[PDB]
């Protein structure tokens, strides 16, 4: 954060509105007790903006190599049976707490049947949630192979 | 002087420091900025932290003459500690677009000063490449096989980055881009795929063009490049081996989990389908009532 | 060989012995078993919440 | 006795070996007659390695030995499966029929499915430990003649519930049965085939109401 | 025989092969390979009841004119497999580039 | 916006049709199809029996055979009793068994207009019974099948193959100067290349499913919502 | 050059090796001569004829029995007793069969195994091409 200390005479007149000219609203701060006593007292502080050039944006986002080489590398599949494992197992435990949910959902306030039968945490989303994660790790492993066997061949 | 190489990790601070040091020195229009490259040497990836400029003039009829301030630049070492005393010379960044054949002379000077080999670090400041638009270079002397004498000549060491914690963040800080050139959602891995192959198509068809040019624009043979070409050769796959079958049975097996977690959301949105309908069911008496 | 013990069959077509060190199964695949099991499970339910529609 | 006299085996042996653990004389049939159904549905659902560790962590069933004509017959029955001597199985696969099936309430229901069922089982276990076999050796196993033999084989291969084949001109009983990943998506693809099937119906009809 | 391996696309050579270029009985072809692979100028495994030696890797050796052109050609025909087949992929799934 | 009672006798009306066309495959389909979508009722009773019938009509027709659970099931036995004969009698192989069930209920079949397509049925008799041998032993010879199924010459029984392999419901060939009949499974297509093409299908049958799901759940949800009922 | 025979996988078989060390090491002590060293002669022929399987474990993947017996100059018969002991220590595996058209001397590979040797296949393609592509650039310069 930058800051700027106001004048002795000002602060004593009440120029705290002269400082709020030129902006149409952007304030938010970020501490307050220790950044609010001197901002009223002492100083008032300024917003701060980061300028960038179009250059810069690719030199931030590249912190890889991987971008002309993830069609032509990928992980070994060692590691992809140990996390399609886990997923499926684990599959298995939510559909048992989403069955469980399910043994009414017809009483109103959905809350309500959350707690008593367990619904928290939501199962209903929850398997969902690792059948998304999961079917979208495939679809590279795909990618990067179908890729191999044409290029190459 | 150590030999230590391998690598050149490159701080994003670099690249920047460089762009902006070009242009306001007003060495430009095919006039070259040079400055001197700061950063960890003596292990075997180079890591550049920062640069400076120096004060310099390109004669541009002939790159074989140039202003260079030694004196200056024991100045400035003196200040990089300040900053960080990790920061010791390392070599001089050229601002591309590539490699010259003035810059060997240029690297001579710039031996009083380093304790690594001097490193030549082309900055593209026009941002061309299918990588970092980096490349870099050290000048190594070694004999040549072909007969001829002892030559100081450029290796191309790998463009890489790494960074600092504070880098990092500031990186994502200032950006706001989500990026197809990284990992992400499916979509932004599609694209990622196809330019990889694209990748693979672009460079394969410049291997062509450079074993022509030896015997049809008289190029030199050079053995390094190609003791790695053939290499490619015995490690290239073939059709028809038990290796190449066991692939095959691979695939079912994927694809047959993924059937699996496709038909899982199929059931968590059929019953979504009931519950709209739970919804519907109650609507109707509201619908009578009024 | 009932006791699954070595591996092997027993060959009288020819009168010999094959002994096998092989793989035999597939665990990722096996999973599967379960989970086509579990989705039969889930849906026997949401058919009984579907005939307080119909 | 419930699951008994239902086609439930795998429930009533379950059942018939914790009443040997524990047996109430009220108002039930007798010590011998609940040691013989358990011997019965015993060799029904398990083979070798399942039944020979269920008699063998069977205490209580030992204690009360072969004290009537009924019992005898199964657990003589027993010995010979699971210690892989197929020899003494066949007459007594007909003893067992005579002494437990007939003259029992709750088996006489099952008396023919009982011996269909068992001829499949004691010939699969000597085809999954031989990768061929020649019909004469096979009918010497049993104490079976060759011709006999194919008779049998010849209703349970077409459901395809014991995969065998027989070369009628080498001699030679091939085994088709597959002991690799072929085995299990042969599971798997029929479960997916009806997974299929029970949204397609379940989806379509709450859309239309 | 490091020659005959590496000018062909396949890594597979039949000692038949073996036999009639190098002048060799059919026992000394063999060893001929044994050979060749404790020197290390070839690797891979022997096969001689599919009568193949199969080969990974080729000793770097010269280049010549002749050379040159060879591994040129095998590019030029892996450039044709990379260069249509991504354009299956771009007219398939055309909706989603994003 | 049809209502389910038209969309159940549509694919009925297809499944007639198809039969009498040779189609045992598409007609397969679409009767399931009609079932799913009637009733359980009494009042659709009538419905149910006629399409029953052609239910166990078409699976002859390919050789795959009805359940017997699927009359002790229902309480339709006795409409059904003359195709649980004819399911027996394909099964077991024996034309003398098949001969007797078209004899003993010609009337009631004739009355349904479905004796014609049960006529076709003495065809598959022969073939499923080639097919049932040709499980049983991997090579048989040719005067076997003969006394089995209770046929004519070796010659005549070769040609029965040669003809029912191009459909390939035997799926074995003849060897003439060997003198056997050699079956072509040996399963173990889980190293061949075939699951790879089946759980593709699987996967677009879903697909199919989670459109279908799409339109259909916003559009009730849309007359609603727009409706006052506030 | 008795130790060079051993300390590198080579062609060998024990004629050629008997032939050089008899009249050389007979005259020399400890592990030659006499008649319970010779029984120690005897060690070495064996020796030698595993190392002879060693070599051939190494390079090929499958011989013939029946080739083999030819290297090792032996019968069928004793050229299989030999195998069994360099199983039994432990140092490759084979499997032998019985009427002759084949031993295999490897341990068969895992699935996994298979398939991560051809993944390290690809990716090192990847590598080269990559570094090549950015040295045409130089060579442009350099001539």
């Amino acid at each position: 954060d930058a800051f700027r200390l106001i004048d002795t005479g000002a602060l004593i007149n009440n120029l705290e509105p002269r400082q709020t000219t030129s902006n149409t609203g952007l304030l938010n701060k970020a501490n307050i007790q220790a950044l609010i006593h001197g901002l009223n007292r002492h100083y008032y502080s300024l917003n701060i903006d980061y300028h960038k050039t179009a250059k810069e944006t690719k030199m931030l986002m590249n912190l890889h190599k991987e971008q002309w080489q993830s069609g032509l590398k990928m992980y070994d599949y060692e590691e992809k049976e140990e996390s399609n494992l886990a997923a499926t197992k684990s599959m298995v435990k939510i559909a048992e707490q989403y069955s469980k949910r399910i043994e009414e959902e017809k009483e109103l306030t959905e809350e309500e049947l959350k707690t008593r039968y367990v619904g928290r945490q939501d199962p209903k989303k929850h398997l969902s949630e690792t059948a998304d994660e999961t079917l979208e790790n495939n679809i590279v492993s795909v990618l990067t192979a179908g890729v191999n066997s044409v290029a190459i061949k | 002087m150590s030999l230590q190489h391998e690598k050149v990790t490159i701080a994003p601070l670099v690249l920047l420091s460089a762009l902006d040091h070009y242009e306001r020195t007003q060495t430009k229009e095919n006039k070259r900025c040079v400055g001197v490259i700061l950063g960890d040497a003596n292990s075997s990836t180079i890591r550049v932290t920062n640069s400076f400029a120096l004060p310099f003039e390109e004669d541009e009829k002939n790159s074989d003459v140039w202003f260079l301030d030694h004196n200056y630049i024991e100045n400035m070492n003196e200040m990089c500690k300040k900053i960080n005393a990790k920061e010791k010379l390392i070599g001089w960044y050229h601002s591309g677009p590539k490699l010259r054949a003035s810059d060997l002379k240029i690297n001579e000077l710039f031996k009083k000063y380093t304790q690594n080999n001097p490193l030549l670090l082309i900055v593209d400041v026009k941002q061309q490449g299918v990588g970092l638009p980096t490349d870099a270079y050290v000048a190594i002397e070694q004999v040549k096989d072909d007969g001829t004498s002892t030559e100081k000549t450029f290796l191309h060491l790998p463009c890489t980055i790494e960074a600092e914690e504070a880098e990092e963040i500031g990186v994502e800080h200032l950006l706001r881009d989500v990026r197809d050139q990284a990992a992400g959602g499916l979509s932004i891995r599609l694209t990622n795929q196809l330019k990889s192959l694209k990748g693979l198509q672009s460079k394969l068809k410049d291997v062509v063009e450079y074993l022509d040019k030896v015997i049809n624009k008289e190029l030199p043979i050079n053995h390094t490049i190609l003791g790695k070409l053939q290499d490619v050769f015995n490690l290239l796959p073939n059709l028809g081996t038990p290796d190449d079958d066991e692939i095959d049975v691979e695939n079912h097996d994927r694809i047959n989990i993924s059937n699996n977690l496709q038909k899982a959301l199929t059931v968590k949105t059929n019953d979504e389908l009931m519950v709209i309908y739970i919804s519907n069911l109650v609507r109707s008496i509201i619908a009578f009532d009024d | 060989i009932l006791d699954k013990i070595f591996y092997g069959v027993l060959d009288q077509g020819n009168g010999w012995l094959y002994v096998y060190e092989t793989p035999n199964q597939d665990a990722t695949y096996d999973s599967a078993l379960e989970l086509v099991g579990q989705l039969n499970k889930v849906v026997d339910q949401l058919f009984e919440k579907a005939s307080v529609l119909y | 006795i419930h699951c008994l006299a239902v086609r439930n085996f795998k429930e009533a042996a379950k059942l018939l070996v914790d009443s040997l653990a524990t047996f109430t004389s009220i108002e039930l049939t007798s010590y011998e007659s609940i040691a013989t159904y358990a011997s019965v549905t015993g060799l029904f659902t398990l083979e070798r390695t399942d039944l020979k560790s269920k008699v063998i962590d069977s205490p209580e069933l030992l204690s009360l030995i072969s004290t009537t004509a009924a019992l005898q017959s199964i657990s003589s029955l027993t010995i010979s499966l699971y210690a892989s001597d197929y020899a003494s199985y066949f007459p007594y696969l007909l003893e067992t029929y005579a002494n437990v099936l007939i003259p029992c309430k709750y088996l006489n229901r099952h008396a023919d499915f009982f011996v269909r069922e068992m001829r499949r089982k004691v010939y699969a276990q000597l085809l999954e430990s031989y990768k061929t076999l020649s019909l004469k050796s096979m009918a010497s196993a049993f104490g079976v003649s060759v011709a006999f033999l194919d008779n049998d084989l010849g209703k349970f291969i077409p459901n395809k519930q014991l995969n065998c084949v027989i070369d009628r001109v080498n001699g030679i009983v091939e085994t088709n049965r597959p002991d690799n990943k072929n085995a299990q998506y042969h599971l798997l693809v029929k479960q997916g085939d009806g997974l299929l099937t029970k949204l397609q119906k379940y989806g379509a009809a709450v859309r239309l109401t | 025989l490091i020659e005959t391996v590496f000018v062909k696309n396949i890594r597979m050579l039949s000692f038949e092969d073996i036999s009639k270029a190098t002048h060799l009985p059919k026992d000394n072809v063999e060893h001929l390979v044994m050979r060749a692979i404790s020197l290390g100028l070839l690797k891979g495994s022997i096969d001689q009841v599919n009568e193949l030696v199969t080969i990974s890797w080729v000793q770097p050796r010269i280049i010549s004119g002749d050379q040159i052109t060879k591994m040129k050609d095998r590019l030029v025909e892996w450039n044709d497999q990379v260069e249509k087949l991504g354009k299956k992929m771009e007219a398939r799934g055309q909706s989603i580039w994003v | 916006d049809v209502s389910s009672s038209l969309e159940a006798r549509y694919f009925f009306y297809l499944s007639k049709i198809n039969a009498i066309q040779l189609d045992y495959s598409t007609a397969n389909e679409y009767i399931i199809a009609a079932i799913r979508k009637a009733p359980h009722n009494s009042k659709s009773l009538g419905f149910l029996q006629q399409s029953n019938k052609l239910h166990c009509c078409i699976q002859l027709l390919m050789g795959d055979i009805p359940e017997l659970s699927f009359f002790h099931q229902s309480n339709m036995q006795k409409s059904l009793l003359p195709y649980y004969h004819l399911t027996k009698a394909v099964k077991l192989g024996d034309l003398k068994k098949f001969t007797s069930t078209i004899t003993k209920y010609k009337q009631l079949l004739l009355k349904d207009d479905t004796y014609q397509l049960c006529v076709r049925l003495r065809s598959n008799v022969i073939k499923t019974g080639i097919r049932i041998i040709s499980l049983t032993y991997k090579k048989i010879s040719l005067r076997d099948i003969c006394l089995k199924l209770n046929l004519d010459s070796e010659q005549t029984v070769e040609y029965m193959v040669s003809r029912a392999i191009r459909d390939g419901v035997i799926e074995a060939k003849i060897n003439h100067e060997d003198g056997f009949i050699e079956t072509t499974e040996l399963l173990n297509i889980y190293d061949s290349e075939d699951p790879q093409q089946v759980f593709d299908e699987r996967i677009k049958f879903a697909n199919q499913l989670h459109d279908e799901y799409l339109v259909s759940m916003r559009y009730p949800e849309d007359k609603k919502t727009q409706q006052n009922e506030k | 050059s008795l130790v060079k025979l051993f300390t590198t996988n080579e062609l060998m078989r024990w004629p050629i090796v008997q032939k050089t060390y008899e009249p050389v090491l007979n005259e020399d002590d400890l592990a030659f001569g006499g008649e319970a060293n010779k029984h120690h002669w005897e060690d070495l022929q064996k020796r030698v004829i595993e190392h002879n399987l060693r070599v051939i474990s190494e390079y090929y993947s499958r011989i013939t029995l029946l080739r083999l017996n030819e290297l090792l100059d032996l019968t069928e018969s004793q050229t299989e007793t030999y195998i069994s002991d360099l199983v039994n220590q432990g140092i490759i595996y084979a499997k032998v069969n019985r009427p002759a058209k084949i031993v295999n001397f490897e341990k068969p590979k895992n699935s996994s195994q298979l398939l991560n040797e051809w993944s390290h296949n690809v990716d090192e393609l990847l590598e080269h091409i990559e570094t090549i592509g950015h040295l045409i650039t130089k060579e442009e310069i350099m001539h």
